[PDB]
């Protein structure tokens, strides 16, 4: 878990799987902010900020 | 270099009875009410633990923390009354599971099937005590007159019922103790059906032919857990249904008065899951053979594979063991009308002779029936 | 593929927005409770407190102190020096309209 | 003995996704408060109960201060009265049920919180009750202080008709005849009972949409998982 | 076509079908809850408090 | 009680379709209502009569309770 | 023909855990207090049920149910008293137990380890929400100053402490809701440590070696039954010395007032079993950095495994960590003293250098002088 | 109405005051505290109370 993991295919893996993560990331914080209805994120979408 | 799904202790168990378990591919609707009477369990659980946030057991709070839930708590009415629908529920599906091993055979697995007797007593024993937690004339007079029925027991009866009162009458003890076996109970019940599930997949499941089908097994996980997910999501829709249009359809009004031990109500009947062995209990004039024959009218389902004697596990092929399967259904929906209504002029015989035929079908008709149908087959 | 994921799709939006009223309300049945939020939550007073004049109340449980401290009171309090006491604080600081001191109403020993 | 059941009025509140009418709910609270209140007990509503449902907070604080209420013990050690506010809840007739009933013929006045729930019938058995007194018919005698109601149980009720053409004045002109006085109270106490019966009506609605859009997705989403077995042939072809 | 371009961009990835799952349930929240909430405020309409408060 | 190791069959051949491929309600109407219509053939002669007899015991019971909570000139 | 221990389903799962289980035949009386846990938690459940049926969660009720089930109930203040001191007790064991695994390197088993530090963590939860119960002034004021700890949370700190209250402060939501979790909790703990032997079983015990002995393998039953059966004995005697001899040794006797949320006592001090975490987070001047030591001084239980650098398993054979892990128990020891006193001079300065020791040992002192005594072993 | 009766075994001991605010009153701001748990609820205990009262 320090230099075993450092490598060209591992750099390769990581660019390989970052879209994947960040789409993942982006799921995770639009799925938090509309559980909890974040109106500090909400107030800004145009039409479900209706709701507040 | 292996999958998790098997290779992990836990995720191995879990793979194994609820994603890789073999299946019959047949299996209808009938058995899609063991997954949910888990999921009834579930929410009993969930439901009752918010409602337990929120209750007292105190003699002078309990119907007032009830009124505190149902009025003040946020969607407190909500969790309320699905606690309260999900007991009918419970009992409505559990009946049909029972239904369902009588029809199939299902009690040949000698071993699930005595859990599930086991589970049948424990649930309806969590059932009874929760009634009394809302401490109105229903719950105070039912558990009145059900706890009374234990001094009909010889010798010790009388010590029994004061001991389980812990007092002279059912009172502020009661009410605590109830409080306290209601909230561990369905744990047990939990750990129960664990150990019913354990015993099940020894064999797997039986099918409506009643013929073994490891020719044809197909994998628990696609097939099977999206039709026990649309099975919930129907048995959801009933369930809000009552909650959301009809929340006191199934309850009595009298309940909504806060219980008067010197006011006994006009009518006392349990809950209607109850009442087709209340009516039992009040076919026959002896308090002690009332008991045991309601007792019997339970303990008859560990009878079940002793008294039987077709050939075929089933009644798919038994045209004639399906008139008297119907024939105990239509009885036991007999019983059920008998024990909410008063004991007067029609109802005391009709409940009399459903209760005789509820037994006779049983003990008596449905062996000499699969018998005659044996010798149909020249078998 | 689209067709069959389309169903799929839209069965997912439909079940997360049950799942989110749902466990939305057994949330917030765990937040404070119709009659705790009317309650001791907010108690607005009125003019009825005159000056110089310790008008009390329940709120919170705790007695609530209101008071009409008169121009040299406040000054007083600024003119009792802060290092001097065991708990350093300023006057004006401890009343944010000088005018009315509110303190709960309460010995704070034993 | 036979009894006399209430029969079904057309409860503007009565379909299965129909409210309660608020107006009614109003003039409901009139009648209670005005003629109700002298000898039954609400012990489970407020006056912050009526915010938002019949009357504005301004309107239900001036109701909650019409009345006064003993307040927790001074510094001396006195209770006091103090006037009425929002979390206060409705006032009580009788100090204990004793004196209630000591101020009846020895019957006690139900708590109308949960009356409407609490009798078979409901809001159609307490409008049969309130509108249903008569003269007793040949061979019926009551003792003195009971009065003939065939829709009470035993038709001997201790309750006098409370109810009468112009027993109170309704702040909107609503003229004050008898059956409309019931009308409103009946509406005002199903409201009592079920403070939820409008939200609970309006989440019915949206089950119902939600059910109806879900049930189908997902039995297409069963259906399209096992038409691989449903559609499935076998062909046996022994040597 | 219509899904033949859905699946390609929004469904064949699963990180992206949870992406349209989850932006989907927002406006659907919005909408299927303003929809409903008109046709119960129709269904009883001058009935409710918001039909009546007007006046006091 | 795993696949793999639940019986011995021989000589069976399974045809199966994708799900992609095949249609999830096929003659769902044309064909589901003549078999709900058999199915329903072949099992009311044994479900419906004894909750025919249960009818015709409440409707009985029922009036014949309220009968006898009735006036007699006596 | 079968051997039912081995061949029924049930007793196949009990056989395997308990009878014909491999063990060690080394493994120290420090391997009691596995089955002294297990043990005391039976206890905790057995005394806690018969204090839920007379106990009331009401604020107005909940002190004087108390005081009811201690003076009135039939051997109530026995019932109570073993349950106070097996809390106690539980702690203790837990304690020693956590100090065996790190001594003998037993966080190797990785899973167990984790499942560990769940059941550390829970079994605190469940203790902190039941000592509010009996509604005295340290029950509330340590509910009072443990749940404000919540709002050094930044953005949700306050949301989050008042939807744990239920409320704008500690008051009857908060006792309510904390009876029921402290009913349901234990539970899952015993579902917790049911997976926690399930992974311990997957290699088995390890030993005061350190050194696989599988070689050397006995069985469970007659060897570790009897003697967990005489370190039962010996806890129940200390347990029993405690509740007959000196009931109140352990708590504190402003808990004997009833909750005064207008007079705060002089010291509000956790039980004793938090004292070494209090100190921990009061030793750090910023709430929140406080916060986070008393959370990361569990926590740093799960990071033992990465931390190992010797070459062997156990302390057995390695005097310098030995000297470490001895300096590391009296630092234990002297932040739970510094913990129950007042925050003045000396006892900040010594909290402050206690607390900076604990995490200077586990973090740095004892990896690197693993790696010194690799060296001197010349490996 | 309430009245007054002679008391009975099942009777707990009376209390001098009918609130904490009259007890306040009646001992110059001081509430006397209940003496059921005085005991326990002190540190020193009796050693406590007998020292306190010489
Ligand atoms: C036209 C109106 C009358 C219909 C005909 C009724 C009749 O005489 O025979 C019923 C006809 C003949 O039954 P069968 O095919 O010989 O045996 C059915 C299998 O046992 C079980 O076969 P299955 O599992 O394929 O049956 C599914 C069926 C039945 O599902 C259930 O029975 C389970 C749900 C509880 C009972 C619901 C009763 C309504 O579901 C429904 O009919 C209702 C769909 C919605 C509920 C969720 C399923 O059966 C059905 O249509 C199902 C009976 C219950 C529903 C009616
Ligand atoms: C009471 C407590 C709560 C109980 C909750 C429910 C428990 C059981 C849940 C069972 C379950 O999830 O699925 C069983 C069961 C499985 O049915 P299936 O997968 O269509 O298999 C039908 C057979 O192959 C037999 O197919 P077929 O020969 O009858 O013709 C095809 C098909 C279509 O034809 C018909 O059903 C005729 C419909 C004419 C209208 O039949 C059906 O769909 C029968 C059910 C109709 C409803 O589901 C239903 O019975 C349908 C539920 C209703 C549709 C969803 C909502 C709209
Ligand atoms: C003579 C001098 C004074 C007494 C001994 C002082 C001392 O440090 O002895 C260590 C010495 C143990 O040194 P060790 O053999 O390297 O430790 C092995 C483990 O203690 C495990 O050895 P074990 O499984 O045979 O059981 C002995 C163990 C038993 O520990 C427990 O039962 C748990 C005690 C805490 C709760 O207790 C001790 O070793 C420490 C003393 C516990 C309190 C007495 O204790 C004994 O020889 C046994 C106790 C003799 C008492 C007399
Ligand atoms: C961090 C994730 C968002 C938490 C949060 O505050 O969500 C907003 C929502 C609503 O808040 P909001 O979006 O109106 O404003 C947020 C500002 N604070 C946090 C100060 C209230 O929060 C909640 O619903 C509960 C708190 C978070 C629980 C997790
Ligand atoms: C009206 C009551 C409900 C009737 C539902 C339809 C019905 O019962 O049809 C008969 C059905 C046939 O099922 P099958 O397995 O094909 O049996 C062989 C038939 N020749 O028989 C069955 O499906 C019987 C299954 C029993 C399910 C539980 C019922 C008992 C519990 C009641 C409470
Ligand atoms: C304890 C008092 C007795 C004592 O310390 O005995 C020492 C003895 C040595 O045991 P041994 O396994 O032989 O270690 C190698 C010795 N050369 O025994 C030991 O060193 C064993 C003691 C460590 C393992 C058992 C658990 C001890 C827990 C102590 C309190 C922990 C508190 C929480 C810590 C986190
Ligand atoms: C706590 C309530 C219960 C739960 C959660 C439960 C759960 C289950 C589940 C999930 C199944 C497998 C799916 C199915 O076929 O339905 C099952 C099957 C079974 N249950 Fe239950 N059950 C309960 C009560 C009972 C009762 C009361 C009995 C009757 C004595 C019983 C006897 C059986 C039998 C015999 C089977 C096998 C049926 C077959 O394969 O044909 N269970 N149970
Ligand atoms: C086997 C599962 C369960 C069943 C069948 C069950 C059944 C019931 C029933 C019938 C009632 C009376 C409902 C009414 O008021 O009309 C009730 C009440 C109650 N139950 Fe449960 N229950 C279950 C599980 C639980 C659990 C696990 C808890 C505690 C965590 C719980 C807590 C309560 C409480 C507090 C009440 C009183 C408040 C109320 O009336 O709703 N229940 N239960
Ligand atoms: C609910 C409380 C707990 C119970 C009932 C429990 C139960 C047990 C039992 C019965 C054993 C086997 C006997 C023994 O070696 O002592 C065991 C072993 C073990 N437990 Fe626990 N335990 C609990 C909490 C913990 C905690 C807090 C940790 C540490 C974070 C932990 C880590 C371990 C480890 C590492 C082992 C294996 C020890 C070895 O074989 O050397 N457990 N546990
Ligand atoms: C994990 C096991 C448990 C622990 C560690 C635990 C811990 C505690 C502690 C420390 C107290 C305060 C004792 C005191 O008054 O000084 C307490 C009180 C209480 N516990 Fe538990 N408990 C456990 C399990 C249970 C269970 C399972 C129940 C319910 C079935 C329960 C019911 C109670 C009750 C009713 C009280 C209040 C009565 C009293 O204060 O003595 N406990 N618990
Ligand atoms: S602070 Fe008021 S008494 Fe010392």
């Amino acid at each position: 878990m320090l230099s075993r993991f450092l490598g060209p295919r591992y750099r390769e893996l990581a660019r390989n799987w970052i879209p994947t993560a960040s789409m993942w990331g982006a799921v995770g914080a639009v799925g938090l902010v509309w559980a909890t209805d974040w109106r500090l994120i909400l107030d800004w979408v145009p039409y479900i900020n209706g709701k507040f | 270099m292996t999958n998790i799904r098997k290779s992990h202790p836990l995720m191995k168990i879990i793979n194994n009875a609820f994603i890789d378990l073999p299946a019959p591919s047949n299996i209808s609707s009938w058995w899609n009410f063991g997954s949910l009477l888990g999921i009834c369990l579930i929410l009993q659980i969930l439901t009752g633990l918010f409602l337990a946030m929120h209750y007292t057991s105190d003699t002078t709070t309990a119907f007032s923390s009830v009124t505190h839930i149902c009025r003040d708590v946020n969607y407190g009415w909500v969790i309320r009354y699905l606690h309260a629908n999900g007991a009918s529920m419970f009992f409505i599906c559990l009946f049909i599971h029972v239904g369902r091993g009588l029809y199939y055979g299902s009690y040949m697995f000698l071993e699930t099937w005595n859990i599930g007797v086991v589970l049948l007593f424990t649930v309806m024993a969590t059932a009874f005590m929760g009634y009394v937690l809302p401490w109105g004339q229903m719950s105070f007079w039912g558990a009145t007159v059900i706890t009374n029925l234990l001094s009909a027991i010889p010798y010790i009866g009388t010590d029994l019922v004061e001991w389980i009162w812990g007092g002279f009458s059912v009172d502020k003890a009661t009410l605590t103790r109830f409080f306290a076996f209601h909230f561990i109970l369905p744990f047990i019940i939990t750990a129960l059906a664990a150990v019913h599930l354990l015993f099940l997949h020894e064999t797997g499941s039986n099918n409506p032919t009643g013929i073994s089908s490891d020719m044809d097994k197909i994998p628990f996980h696609p097939y099977y857990t999206i039709k026990d997910i649309l099975g919930a999501l129907f048995m959801m829709l009933i369930l809000l249904i009552l909650v959301l249009f009809s929340p006191d359809l199934l309850g009595d009004p009298d309940n909504y008065t806060p219980a008067n031990p010197l006011n006994t109500p006009p009518h006392i009947k349990p809950e209607w899951y109850f009442l087709f062995a209340y009516a039992i209990l009040r076919s026959i004039p002896n308090k002690l053979g009332g008991v045991l024959a309601l007792v019997a009218s339970i303990l008859i389902l560990i009878l079940m594979p002793m008294l039987h004697t077709s050939k075929q596990r089933s009644m798919m092929f038994r045209p004639l063991s399906q008139c008297l399967f119907w024939m105990l259904v239509a009885d036991l929906i007999t019983l059920t009308w008998i024990g909410g209504q008063p004991v007067e002029h029609p109802f005391i015989i009709i409940g009399q002779l459903a209760s005789i035929l509820y037994f006779l079908i049983i003990l008596v008709l449905m062996p000499i029936t699969s018998i005659i149908e044996n010798n149909l087959l020249k078998w | 593929k689209g067709f069959s994921y389309l169903i799929t799709a839209t069965t997912t939006v439909g079940v997360a927005y049950a799942a989110k009223n749902a466990v939305s309300q057994f949330v917030s049945s765990m937040s404070a409770s119709a009659d705790v939020l009317a309650m001791s939550k907010i108690e607005i007073k009125l003019s009825d407190i005159p000056e110089g004049k310790n008008m009390a109340f329940k709120w919170r449980g705790k007695p609530l102190f209101v008071r009409h401290r008169t121009k040299k009171e406040i000054d007083q309090e600024a003119a009792v020096e802060v290092s001097q006491l065991r708990d350093p604080q300023h006057d004006l600081e401890r009343v944010k309209k000088p005018e009315w001191v509110i303190l709960i109403g309460v010995c704070t020993h034993l | 003995d036979l009894e006399l059941h209430a029969p079904s009025y057309p409860w503007s509140h009565r379909g299965l996704l129909s409210s309660l009418d608020h107006t009614s709910i109003r003039r409901g609270f009139q009648v209670y408060k005005q003629v109700c209140s002298s000898c039954h007990s609400m012990d489970y509503v407020a006056y912050r109960h009526l915010v938002g449902v019949c009357y504005t907070e301004e309107e239900a604080k001036a109701l909650a201060e019409e009345v006064e209420v003993q307040d927790g013990p001074n510094e001396d050690g006195e209770m006091f009265m103090r006037p009425g506010k929002l979390s206060d809840y409705f006032p009580k007739p009788y100090p204990n049920p004793e004196a209630a009933r000591a101020a009846n013929n020895g019957a006690l006045p139900p708590d109308l919180s949960y009356i409407v729930r609490a009798r078979h019938g409901g809001e159609d058995y307490v409008f049969s009750l309130l509108t249903g007194y008569c003269e007793p018919p040949t061979g019926v005698s009551l003792r003195e202080g009971l009065y003939f109601n065939p829709y009470f149980p035993g038709q001997a009720i201790a309750m006098a008709p409370p109810i009468y053409n112009e027993v109170l004045e309704f702040d909107d002109g609503t003229p004050a005849t008898m059956s409309q006085v019931a009308k409103d109270v009946c509406t005002f106490l199903r409201w009592a009972s079920e403070p939820e019966h409008d939200h609970r009506k309006r989440m019915g609605l949206k089950m119902l949409m939600m059910m109806g859009l879900l049930l189908p997705l997902v039995y297409a989403m069963k259906r399209h998982k096992w038409s691989v077995l449903k559609s499935r042939k076998l062909a046996y072809r022994p040597p | 076509t219509l899904t033949a371009r859905l699946y390609s961009l929004l469904f064949r990835r699963t990180s992206t079908f949870a992406l349209t799952i989850a932006v989907g349930a927002l406006f659907f929240e919005r909408a299927f809850d303003q929809g409903a909430d008109a046709i119960y405020e129709h269904i009883n309409q001058g009935k409710l408090w918001k039909h009546i408060k007007h006046k006091y | 009680r795993e696949f793999g190791h639940l019986t011995r069959m021989r000589h069976v051949i399974t045809y199966s379709l994708s799900p992609f491929e095949q249609r999830a309600f096929p003659h769902y109407f044309t064909k589901g209502i003549p078999n709900v219509l058999r199915r329903t053939r072949a099992c009311i002669l044994r479900v419906a009569p004894p909750f025919v007899v249960f009818y015709l015991v409440y409707t009985w019971g029922t009036q014949e309770f309220e009968k006898s909570k009735r006036k007699n000139p006596a």
